[PDB]
RNA sequence: GAAACCAAAGUCUUUGGGUUCCGGGGGGAGUAUGGUUGCAAAGCUGAAACUUAAAGGAAUUGACGGAAGGGCACCACCAGG
RNA sequence: UGUCCUACGCCGGCAGGCGCGGGUAACCCGUUGAACCCCAUUCGUGAUGGGGAUCGGGGAUUGCAAUUAUUCCCCAUGAACGAGGAAUUCCCAGUAAGUGCGGGUCAUAAGCUUGCGUUGAUUAAGUCCCUGCCCUUUGUACACCGCGUCGCU
């Protein structure tokens, strides 16, 4: 965990800004764009590599450092802590290969869920696609909670991380016996009708994605793949989902269906398928920005001054002298 | 309306995974309409097909 | 000739045909000040303190392409078990 | 495969003991007498007799020693498990898969590993979509514009 909270923020955000333009970031750029402390940043990077925060990269000529997955996770968690959202960690690990579930607790002690997108060419594309997936998933959760669907309340997001409302329960697959199958089944077709009314069709609406909150409430998650009803294949996905729910109910709980909704109703709800006149203070600020720009250029071109080549040349000269 | 067909010449393999065969079709309505269509599965020179609709023409040019 | 190139950028250490302007590592800086002209915009002349181990000019190979084409594989896919 | 592999008889529910023979091996195990599969009986869609774990008692081997069950045998308790999402492994014809057998450390200890036979298919004979890999041509030795307010000595 974190102990010192002074300059890992600035160095790691400098690494993040380095990753946005190119693969492997030299230390000169980090020292130029993180200018609060100078000289001691080498030992800061030496302290970061003892964890899995950053990683060195020196193959034949390129010499730099890159951000790892755990460093990005701690960066998002630090940004959440700056928002006063996470204080302690609950270790109920939902270990998935597409997402990691970590319980969090705020200063008030109220527990929330934390979704960390792990997607699995090097890992910069993995982190960027994780960021895009987290952004679109947060947008989808916001839309579904605005449309009053039975989903948790979204709380916050930071660049891959989603702090999300916590509801305890088990998925519908590993609940062997249900006392009232008919009521929750009718509610399931009610939710299917609601989703189809909202200009949306799931495509892979599975029972494993349905979490039984105390076997009384339905919790629904995992919408990166959410598609439109304007597609000609939309009703085929809708009928596939309906038949999947039907065969699951006549196959697992031994309960036979009574209502058979086959309605395509688009779009009677919201179309979510798209979803000295200048004062001297300004003069001072502009001149300060200019002089910081020239001194940042100077710091860049001074920090950009390969000792491995000089060491190899010295070794070659010494070997030529001692061998001839 | 359902029309019978005939394979005149197999042209090639099309599709993303190379799963479709682009073929030429001769009509059994005593007409010389040789229309280039796309089929799925194994076809050889001399096969006979059943077209649900004939007014559609496949990917030409 | 550093070369790309050049019948001139040749007749240059075998260095002198006449003559005008103009450069002296990169910045500061064509900046400040002074003078002068202009209605003005600005034009002409034009530093220093300080900063810096470099900045540049020609060519020579090609990691890496987010550049393009081909070929191969059920440790890739398609249709399947 | 074998000097621990076992043929035969007796005592045996039963693992196993007892008296006897062969085999340092195309000979004896061993026509290696296999298993799915087939042919008849019963069960009849339910946590069922499916599935067998986890426990309770006895018995017999292996070993100087089995208590933290070595192993097997005889009764009894019957759990989860109702065809399994995201994702992922292997596979082109005697092939996958089902089914048994043999070898490996070894006194008894084999859900591991490696080969062998038996029953034996669906699909495909196509492609660069995905995952990569291998070549050819071709150019190249982080620039500019879009991080801050206040506080005392």
């Amino acid at each position: 965990l974190r102990y010192m909270s002074r300059d890992d923020f600035r160095v790691l955000t400098a690494v993040e800004m380095g990753m946005k333009n190119h693969e492997i970031v030299p230390g000169s750029l980090i020292a130029s764009i993180a200018s609060l402390k100078h000289g001691g940043c080498n030992k800061v990077l030496r302290e970061l590599v003892k964890h899995k925060l950053i990683a060195w990269e020196r193959t034949k000529t390129v010499q730099g450092y890159r951000l790892t997955n755990a460093g990005y996770d701690y960066l998002a968690l630090k940004t959440l802590s700056s928002r006063q959202v996470v204080e302690s960690v609950g270790n109920q690990m939902g270990v998935g290969k597409e997402s990691d579930i970590y319980i969090v607790a705020n200063e008030e002690g109220q527990q929330f869920a934390l979704k960390l997108h792990r997607l699995g060419r090097h890992n910069v594309s993995w982190l960027y696609l994780s960021r895009l997936s987290a952004m679109k998933e947060f947008a989808y959760m916001k839309a579904l909670y605005e449309r009053k669907f039975p989903v948790p309340k979204p709380i916050d997001y930071n660049r891959h991380a989603v702090v999300m409302e916590l509801i305890n329960g088990y998925p519908l697959c590993q609940i062997h016996h249900v006392e009232d199958p008919a009521s929750v089944y009718d509610e399931a077709m009610e939710l299917i009708v609601k989703l189809a009314n909202h200009g949306l069709i799931h495509g892979d609406f599975n029972e494993f994605n349905l979490i039984l909150d105390e076997s009384d409430h339905i919790t629904m998650i995992d919408f990166p793949q959410m598609v439109s009803t304007s597609h000609p294949n939309a009703e085929w996905y809708f009928d596939r989902d309906v038949k999947c729910i039907k065969d699951f109910f006549m196959k697992r709980f031994s309960y036979e269906s009574e209502l058979f909704p086959t309605f395509k109703d688009i779009r009677r709800e919201d179309t979510l398928d798209v979803e000295s006149t200048i004062p001297p203070e300004l003069v001072k600020q502009k001149v300060k920005r200019q002089l910081t720009k020239q001194q940042k250029s100077a710091v860049r071109r001074r920090l950009q001054k390969a000792n491995i080549f000089t060491k190899q040349r010295r070794e070659n000269m010494q070997n030529i002298k001692s061998s001839l | 309306p359902i029309k019978l067909a005939r394979v005149t010449k197999v042209l090639g393999r099309t599709g993303s995974q190379g799963q479709c065969t682009q073929v030429r079709v001769e009509f059994m309505d005593d007409t010389s309409r040789s229309i280039i269509r796309n089929v799925k599965g194994p076809v050889r020179e001399g096969d006979v097909l059943t077209l649900l609709e004939s007014e559609r023409e496949a990917r030409r040019l």
